Parts: structure tokens; sequence; C-alpha cells
């Protein structure tokens, strides 16, 4: 569970640029009493990381994609959420432009996503 | 808990020269204050410490001793050398500075 | 509590240059904030100017190679600096002018779009009039 | 440099009295790699 | 603002009020901007004024919020605009000797 | 409470004082996961 | 280079409330710590109890838990001593005794236990 720092490198980068990263990037990157104090403390930070990966594949299981790094689903866009022609989308934007861009719409499309597994 | 006089009476006489000791329970080593008292005064100090001398004391008084038993030496017993001699532990933190009982030294 | 501060009502000749300072009282740094230059025509709308958002001077494509806009930090003995200089004054430049600051530290914040801002805290005007 | 033992406390408000001091020689070779400077307000250049 | 007078010698008191109860840091200064007192984690801070020696607060009440200003020996040259600076409530008494 | 002479007990304490060596180590401000 | 003198002689009764005084006068009194030390008729002598004068602080004797307050004035350089619960033992010659510990307004505290400067001895009598 040490593989969300890799995540970060293509930050900066437009979405195209990261999303292939993605897949590049996720292929590379996989007695004393005072000292079983230590082994408790590493296997407290290892499980929790590892039930922190799980509660995110959780919350993709909702959606029908739990597992797949990349998924296409079943949700037309109302096209009132970025009205924009998706080259300048997938060339003149980074992620961090998009959570900022369409955040009062991302509740609308996870209800959706819940609601589109019915 | 602790502090007794390894004498208990001297009854001697001038010229001789004196046997001051004291025994305490544990180990203090740095710590006892060595007192005189006649009948009838305030304590005056002799050694502090265990090893060295106050202002005015005169240079027959001669401390010495480690650990938990020390000893004073008197050489030249003076006719004002007959008195109490009182040996104090001062090691142990928060004060519980007990006292030894006394040595009488009545010619 | 930002306080700016503008200087006086001026007036010059036509062809000419003008300056007029801002002063940002309770202001960090010109790092961390923006300020934007804006004026209003009497009776007009405001009309944009310009900016140097991350030390980056840059103005409008109407009033380029015209306008300097040149900043100073908080250094020492006085607050930090912006200023506005004009070149080859026309009579239609009668205009109050103001300067803004926001606050460009929070990403998700909302008052920003990549260096295209709202204008959170103002000035309070400067009159320059053309004869 | 003296050594002083009736100390404010930097964690609070308070004092403390501490041990009286060591045996021997004590060794504190450092680096000042720092400084804390304040200034004076004022007034009508100057200095 | 507020406004407290003295007459000569005797103590007088001025306070800072923070609504946090955190010991927080306080500055007093004057109107020429020379420092008077100034906290310091849990230090006391003077400064180079006629008020170096003069100059005092109750070091116990930090704890409470509350950050007093204790002069002692009013002469006639301490009475000048005296100014708080907690966090922005730069608070302005006025003393009068 | 009440109100200006607020009860400022100056307490204490009393520990005993052993003698204690004193050398700082560097530290390292790890964030967890998901930081 | 303090001189301790005493408080004089009083009569006290069982059960009471005795309150002797120790002016000590001559060097800065912040700077030295007292001791309480009492005298029972021809024994040795008890160790009552330690004040440290700067820092205001008392400590006692295991067997006087709770029947006996030291405190102490720095304006008028008087060490106070309170006795409750006074029973028939407590007839004894009692002793303020002082000694230099440093400068304590500043520095130096050495936290001594000897006593070199004495009072006088003051005999309490409970009757
Ligand atoms: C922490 O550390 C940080 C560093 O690690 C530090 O950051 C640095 O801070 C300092 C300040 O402390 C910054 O220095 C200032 O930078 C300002 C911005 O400068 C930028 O833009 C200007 C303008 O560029 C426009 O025009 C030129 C024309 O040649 C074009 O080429 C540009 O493309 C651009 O044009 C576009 O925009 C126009 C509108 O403006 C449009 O019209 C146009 O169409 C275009 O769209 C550039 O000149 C600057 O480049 C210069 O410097 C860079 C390197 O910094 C060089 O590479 C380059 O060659 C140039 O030399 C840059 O791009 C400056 O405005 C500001 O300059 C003032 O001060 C300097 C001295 O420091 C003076 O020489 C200068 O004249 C300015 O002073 C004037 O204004 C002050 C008040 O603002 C007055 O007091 C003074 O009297 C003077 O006024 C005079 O001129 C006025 C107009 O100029 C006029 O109005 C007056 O009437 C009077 O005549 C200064 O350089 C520095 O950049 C930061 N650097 C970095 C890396 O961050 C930070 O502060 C520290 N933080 C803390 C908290 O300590
Ligand atoms: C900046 O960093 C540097 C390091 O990068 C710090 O420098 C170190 O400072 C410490 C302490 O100042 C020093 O440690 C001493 O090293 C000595 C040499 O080895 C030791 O002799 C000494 O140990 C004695 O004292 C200890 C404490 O009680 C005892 O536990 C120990 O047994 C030793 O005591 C003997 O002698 C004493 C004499 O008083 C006697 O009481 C004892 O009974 C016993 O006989 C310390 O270990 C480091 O060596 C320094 N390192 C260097 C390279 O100089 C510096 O302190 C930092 N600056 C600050 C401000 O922290
Ligand atoms: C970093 O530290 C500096 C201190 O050196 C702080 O600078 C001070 O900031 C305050 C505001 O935070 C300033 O106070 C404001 O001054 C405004 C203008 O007055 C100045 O200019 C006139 C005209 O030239 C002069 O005559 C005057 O002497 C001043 O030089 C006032 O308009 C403001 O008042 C307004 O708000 C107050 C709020 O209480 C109202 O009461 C008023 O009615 C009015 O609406 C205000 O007084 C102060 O002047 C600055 N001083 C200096 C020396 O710079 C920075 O704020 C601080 N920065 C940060 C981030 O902390
Ligand atoms: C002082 O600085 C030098 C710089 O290289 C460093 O090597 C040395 O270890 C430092 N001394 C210390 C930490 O005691």
């Amino acid at each position: 569970g040490a593989v969300f720092l890799g995540f970060l490198g293509a930050a900066g980068s437009t979405m195209g640029a990261a999303s292939m990263t993605l897949t590049v990037q996720a292929r590379n990157l996989l007695h004393l009493l005072k000292l079983t104090v230590w082994g408790i403390k590493q296997l407290q930070a290892r499980v929790l990381a590892v039930e922190r990966y799980l509660r995110d594949q959780q919350l993709l299981g909702i959606w029908g994609c739990s597992g797949k790094l990349i998924c296409c689903t079943n949700v037309p866009w109302n096209s009132s959420w970025s009205n924009r022609n998706l080259s300048e989308i997938w060339d003149n934007m980074t992620w961090l432009q998009w959570d900022k861009e369409i955040s009062n719409y991302t509740q609308i499309i996870y209800g959706l996503l819940e609601e589109s597994q019915n | 808990d602790i502090m007794t006089q390894s004498p208990a009476t001297l009854s001697v006489s001038p010229g001789e020269r004196a046997t001051l000791s004291c025994r305490a329970s544990e180990s203090v080593s740095s710590d006892l204050a060595w007192y005189q008292q006649k009948p009838g005064q305030a304590p005056r100090l002799l050694i502090y410490g265990a090893s060295t001398r106050a202002t005015g004391v005169p240079a027959r008084f001669s401390g010495s001793g480690s650990g938990a038993e020390f000893t004073l030496t008197i050489s030249s017993l003076q006719s004002e050398d007959f008195a109490v001699y009182y040996c104090q532990q001062y090691n142990n933190w928060p004060p519980r500075y007990t006292f030894g009982q006394g040595t009488r030294l009545e010619i | 509590q930002i306080h700016l501060v503008q200087s006086g009502t001026e007036v010059k000749k036509p062809g000419s240059s003008v300056t007029v300072s801002c002063k940002a009282y309770g202001v960090n740094t010109f790092g961390l904030y923006a300020v934007n230059w804006v004026r209003q025509a009497p009776g007009q709308s405001l009309e944009y100017i310009g900016q140097i958002w991350r030390w980056k001077s840059s103005a409008s494509h109407h009033f380029r190679g015209r306008v300097l806009i040149s900043a100073v930090d908080l250094t020492g003995s006085s607050p930090p600096i912006s200023s506005l200089e004009i070149k080859n004054l026309t009579s239609d430049d009668t205009a109050v002018y103001f300067c803004t600051t926001t606050s460009t530290y929070d990403k998700w914040s909302g008052l920003h779009h990549d260096g295209v801002m709202a204008f959170s805290s103002w000035g309070q005007g400067t009159l320059i009039s053309v004869s | 440099c003296r050594i002083k033992q009736i100390i404010n406390m930097w964690q609070r408000i308070g004092q403390a009295m501490y041990a009286p001091p060591i045996q021997g020689v004590i060794r504190c070779v450092s680096n000042i790699t720092g400084l804390i400077l304040t200034r004076d307000g004022g007034s009508t250049s100057t200095t | 603002k507020k406004v407290v007078l003295g007459k000569k010698g005797d103590t007088v008191e001025l306070t800072c009020t923070a609504s946090q109860k955190k010991s927080i840091q306080f500055h007093w200064k004057n109107s020429n901007q020379i420092k008077i007192l100034g906290n310091q984690g849990s230090f006391l801070t003077k400064g180079p004024s006629k008020l170096n020696d003069r100059a005092d607060s109750r070091r116990s009440l930090w704890d409470q919020g509350n950050f007093p200003l204790i002069i002692k020996n009013l002469k006639i040259e301490d009475s000048d605009t005296y100014i708080c600076e907690v966090e922005d409530q730069k608070e302005e008494v006025q003393l009068l000797v | 409470k009440e109100y200006r002479l607020i009860n400022c007990n100056t307490s204490a304490i009393t520990q005993a004082c052993p003698k204690v060596s004193f050398e700082p180590i560097p530290i390292h401000y790890c964030a967890p996961a998901g930081f | 280079e303090v001189q301790l003198v005493e408080s004089g002689a009083e009569v006290k009764k069982p059960g009471s409330s005795v309150k002797v005084s120790c002016k000590a006068s001559g060097d800065t009194f912040i700077r030295y710590s007292f001791t309480w030390v009492r005298q029972a008729p021809g024994q040795g002598l008890e160790w009552m109890g330690r004040i440290i004068t700067i820092l205001d602080v008392a400590h006692y004797a295991p067997h006087l838990q709770g029947r006996v307050t030291i405190t102490a004035d720095k304006s008028t350089s008087t060490v106070y001593l309170e006795l409750r619960n006074l029973r028939s033992d407590d007839t004894a010659v009692y002793f303020c005794a002082g000694v230099y510990e440093g400068e304590a307004d500043e520095g130096e505290y050495d936290n001594n236990g000897f006593l070199k400067h004495w009072g006088q001895g003051t005999l309490v009598t409970v009757s």
C-alpha cells in the first residue's frame, strides 16, 4: 500500500499523459520487550494500509468498477457538465482543474453511478 | 528508615585521640554533616560533605570516609571537645534528612 | 483585514504618461495574493486592464504596449506596492481606476480559475482626467 | 557562560529547579546555523 | 479605545483580552512603534524604551487569556497611546499622568 | 469566578531528580497511509 | 550571614496550635533555605522540615504529616512555624537554621542539606 505516492508523478501534465502514466507506473511499481512494540506498530501501519485499499475498492464496488483501474460506465452525460469539446479536455487541462471545475456536479454523478446499478 | 553512630560513649582524657564514626544503612558517599553540641549551645558545624572544614574550624577536626560509614578524628582533644557529636545524612531527595544519635564525651 | 489604499485624483495631458500607486496594507505578499488592475469609465461598466499573478505581469489585448504594471513586495519600511503606468494617453482614458487583490492560496477556493479571478478585495478609486 | 538552575520552563508558564551540576568536563561542540533577530521601529532615515 | 489616568509613581494597569484561553502571542507597543512588551512563547521580553525597567506583566494570567501591562513609577514622559497587538484586535488605550 | 482575583494557587510538585544523559537524535515526521 | 533571633519560650496546652517565628536579620533573605529541627530534652536532634525560600516550597518529615505548616514572609524576613495537635511529647527545644544556597535571584541554588547558621533554641512546653 505504498503506491499512493506513485500516482502523483503525473500531476501538472495533462490528462492523456496522466492516463498513460497510470498503466505504466502501475505495472512498474509492483525478542527484547522494546522490539515487539516496533513489530506491532509496523503491523498497525501495514494492516491499516490494506484496509484503506480495500475500502477504496469497495467504493468502486458500488459502481461496478471494483478492481478495474479504468472502467467505462453506462451513465450518459447531461451535457451541462463541462459543455466542452473533449480535445480541449484531454489536451488543455490537468486533473486539479477538473476537481475544481466539476466540483458542483460530482455528488450528482456519484448518485447516478449508484442508481445505475439497479 | 535508615543512622547509628559506631561508638556510644567516649569517656576519655585530653591529649588522647578521639574515636568518632557514623554508620548508615544505605550508601551516601558524599553527604554527611558533622556537628558538635555542648549542652546549652546551638550545634556548631564541623565537617560538611564528609570531606571539608567550614569557616573557623580548627585543623584537628579531620573527617573522612566513603559510602555509608564515615569517621571524624580529633587528635588533640582539648578542654572544649567534650560535647555531643552528631552526623547527618543529607543524601536523599525528596528531603528526609535524618540525624544520627549522638556521642557524649564526659571526662 | 486588507485596507488597500491608492493615490489621489490626477489630471494629465494627452500623449503623455501617468502612474497610479497601490499600497497593500494587510497583505502577506504578492506571491500569495494577486493584483488585478481594473477601470471604470464614468457611467459605464467595469473594464479589466491587467494583472501580476505569480509575479508575471500581463495586460489584456486592448492595452498591450501602452500599460506597465509593476510590483515591489513588503520589504523593510513600506507595504507591498503595485503601480500602474500608462504611456501615450488619449482623451478616452478619463476614468476611475482600481487596484484589486485576491487570495490565490487555496486551489479549491473558487475565487480564481487559472489566473482569471474574481475580485475579492478592492481599492477606493483613483480618478484620472485628461485635458 | 554560567550554569543556572532556577529555570523558567519553556513548555508552559512555570519555574523548575534542577540538580546541582555534574562531576567534570562538559563538551558542547556545536554549529550555529541560525539567528533570531528583532528590530526597532521608527523613526523620522534612520539607521 | 480606552482612557486610563494616573497621577505619579503608583502602579497602573492596562489590559489586552483574547477570547480563546490559549496564551497566544501578544505585543505591547506605543504610538511611535517602539516595543514595550512581548510574549515570546512563555517568556517575557522588554523593549528598548524608557519603560525598559519600569514595565511588567503578571505572568500567571496569560493562560487565562488576560494579557496585562503594569507600569510603575509614573513619570510625566509616560503619557502616550499604548497598543495591544494580539491577533488582529489592535487595542488602543491612552495613559494620562 | 470571582471575578478579577481568580484563585491562582501556585501549586508545586516534588519528584526525584536522577542526573540523566541528553543528546538529541534526528526525527523523521512521516505521514500515514493515504497522505 | 543572618543572625537567627528566635521567638520567646511559650507555655502551651495539649491539643493546641503553637506559632514560632525566627527573624533572620542580615544578608539576603531569599538566598537562604531554612530548616526547623526539634530537640527533645536530653535526646538527639529530630529533623522536622525544610523550606526553600525563593521557590516558597517546604518539605516535611514523614512523622509530621498534616500537623505542621512552615511559612515565611520576605518583607518581615521571618520564617513562621505553626503546629496543630500539640501532644505531650511536643515539649521540646526547637531550632531554626539557615544555609547559603547561592545567587538564587538569577541562577545558583546548591540545595545544601547541612546547617551552617543556627538560631538559639527555644523550649516549647505543653502543659
Ligand atoms: C521571495 O523571493 C523571491 C525570489 O525568489 C522574490 O520574488 C521576486 O520579487 C521581486 C520583488 O520583491 C520581483 O521583482 C519585481 O518584479 C516585478 C514584475 O516584473 C515582471 O514583469 C515586468 C513587466 O513585464 C511586462 O513588460 C515587459 C516590457 O519589457 C515585457 O517584456 C513583459 O513580457 C511584460 O509585458 C506583458 O505585460 C504588460 C503589462 O505589464 C503588457 O503591456 C504586455 O503586452 C505583456 O503582456 C518585467 O519587466 C519583469 O522582468 C524583469 O525581471 C526579470 C527577472 O525578475 C528579468 O528576467 C527581465 O529581464 C526583467 O528585468 C518581470 O517579468 C517588476 O515589475 C518589479 O520591477 C520594479 O522594481 C525593479 C527593481 O526591483 C525596478 O527596476 C523596476 O523599474 C520596478 O520598479 C518600479 O515600480 C516600483 C513599484 O512597483 C517603484 O517603486 C519604482 O520606482 C519603479 O517605478 C518606475 O517604473 C514604473 C513602471 O515600471 C512606473 O510606474 C513608475 O512611475 C516609475 O517610473 C520587480 O522587478 C521579482 O520578479 C520576483 N522574482 C521571482 C523569481 O519571484 C519575492 O519577492 C520574495 N518574497 C518575499 C516575501 O520576500
Ligand atoms: C549539537 O550536536 C552535537 C553532536 O552532533 C552535540 O555534542 C555532543 O554533546 C554531548 C553532551 O554535551 C556529548 O556527550 C558526552 O560525550 C562525552 C565524550 O564521550 C562523554 O564523556 C559524556 O558522557 C559523560 O556524561 C554522561 C551524562 O551523565 C554520562 O552518562 C557518561 O557516563 C559520562 O559521564 C562520566 O563523566 C562524568 C563527568 O561529569 C561523570 O559525571 C560520570 O559519572 C562519568 O564518569 C557525554 O556522553 C557528545 O559527545 C557531543 N558530541 C560531540 C561530537 O561533541 C551538542 O551537544 C549539540 N548541541 C546542543 C545544544 O545540543
Ligand atoms: C504587517 O505589519 C504592518 C505594520 O508595519 C501592518 O501595516 C499596518 O496595517 C494596518 C492595517 O492592517 C494599517 O492601518 C490602516 O491604515 C489605513 C491608511 O492609513 C495610512 O495612510 C494614511 C494616508 O497616507 C496615513 O495618514 C496613515 O497614517 C496611515 O499611514 C487606514 O485607512 C485604515 O483605517 C481603516 O480601517 C480602520 C480599522 O480599524 C478603521 O478604524 C478606519 O476608519 C479606516 O476604515 C487602517 O488604519 C496601518 O497603517 C499599517 N501600518 C504600517 C506602518 O504599515 C500590516 O498590516 C501587517 N501585515 C500583515 C499581513 O499582518
Ligand atoms: C556541523 O556542520 C558540519 C557541516 O558539514 C557537519 O558536518 C557537522 O556534523 C556539524 N556538527 C554537528 C552536527 O555537531
